[PDB]
């Protein structure tokens, strides 16, 4: 509803972060997918949310 | 090939305005179009795949000795890939540009009396689709602007209406509407959908499909030239410039 | 020259903010041919001098 692309995904990771604390590997794969997607700026971003 | 990745106005009538008519015609003496055959297709059935032989196909065919079969052979060059079989033209008229000959009377060729219908319904243009009947359409209008028939081209149009829905808009002898034209004519390209090793049933998308993954072996290969690399080792003359304009317009 | 490889954002979205009219320098050098002459030679000189 508001923010930016980049604002989402990042808030999002965090997010997943704390509801998955138990289990690190989440958060750290996800954020490898991010590492590569990430580097085209925010056309990026958008195709780790799809 | 080369014809056929074309994109814009701009560069079809830059690389026609190139290229020799040499090219547009062929040597190899082919077959002859309008034939039924049978054609093999293994990867599909084991009986022979019936088809007709055409104009627009990649492959050389013989064709007529006249004017008619000399521009046939320039539109289905543009459209296709390969021209037809007329051997004997001349080196006068060989050594000369596409684009001078379709648009230009100090060639010599006589080309008023030709009729479109007939033209559009020898190339055939029911099977066509929309990438080929645009350039089609420029071909005629290039003839049409060279003879003074631009009335005869309009009234043409107006009888078939697909064909005026993607007409495309330009004045043949002014730059302005070339550059400010954004229709899309390549026949081939780098696919975005995912592009396979495979036969197709008919001889047009057997051969388009040839031309399609040979496009993308000479995209690769050291022949093609990537301009966001080396930009600086390019000639002066035939470097992209704005201020670039075909001889003549 | 090594030609320049930009990023794939720059070539993308990437914006230069530059003013692209040339300004002529023969105002000064007609009014002015025997000084604007012997500046740019004796600039040009000092330089040739030490090749």
């Amino acid at each position: 509803t508001s923010g930016s692309i980049i604002n989402h995904a990042n808030n999002l990771n965090k997010v997943i972060n704390h509801v998955f604390a138990d289990k690190p590997l989440i958060s750290e794969t996800m954020l490898k997918i991010l590492t590569i997607d990430g580097t085209t700026g925010k056309d990026g971003y958008r195709n780790w949310l799809d | 090939m080369d014809v056929l990745s074309k994109g814009s106005l701009k560069e079809l009538l830059a690389h026609l305005e190139k290229t020799p008519l040499e090219e547009a015609i062929s040597y190899r003496i082919g077959t002859v179009p309008y034939q039924n055959v049978l054609i093999s297709r293994n990867e599909y059935y084991n009986q022979l795949y019936p088809d007709t032989t055409s104009l627009i196909d990649g492959v050389s065919r013989e064709g007529q000795r006249n004017v008619n079969g000399l521009i046939m052979s320039i539109i289905s060059y543009v459209v296709s890939g390969s021209g037809h079989y007329i051997p004997n033209i001349g080196f006068m008229l060989l050594r000369r540009s596409i684009l001078d000959i379709l648009t230009k009377h100090d060639t010599g060729l006589v080309t008023n009396n030709l009729n479109y219908g007939i033209i559009a319904r020898n190339l055939t243009v029911s099977k066509m689709n929309c990438e080929q009947r645009k350039r089609m359409l420029i071909c005629f209008k290039l003839l049409a602007y060279k003879d003074g028939n631009q009335n005869d081209y309009e009234i043409y149009l107006n009888q078939n209406i697909p064909l005026k829905q993607i007409a495309p808009n330009f004045i043949p002898g002014d730059m302005r509407t070339v550059i400010h034209n954004q229709d899309q004519l390549a026949i081939v390209g780098i696919p975005a959908y995912r592009l396979t090793q495979s036969t197709e049933l008919s001889i047009r998308d057997d051969n388009a499909k040839s031309y399609k993954l040979g496009y993308v072996d000479w995209y690769n290969s050291n022949s093609f030239l990537r301009e966001r690399s080396e930009f600086n080792l390019i000639r002066l003359k035939d470097r992209d410039t704005k201020y670039g304009k075909l001889n003549g317009w | 020259y090594r030609p320049r490889r930009f990023k794939e954002i720059e070539h993308t979205h990437g914006y230069v903010y530059r003013e692209l009219n040339q300004g002529s320098l023969l105002p000064l050098v007609d009014a002015n041919l025997k000084e604007s002459s012997s500046y740019y030679f004796k600039k040009l000189m000092s330089s040739i001098s030490n090749v």
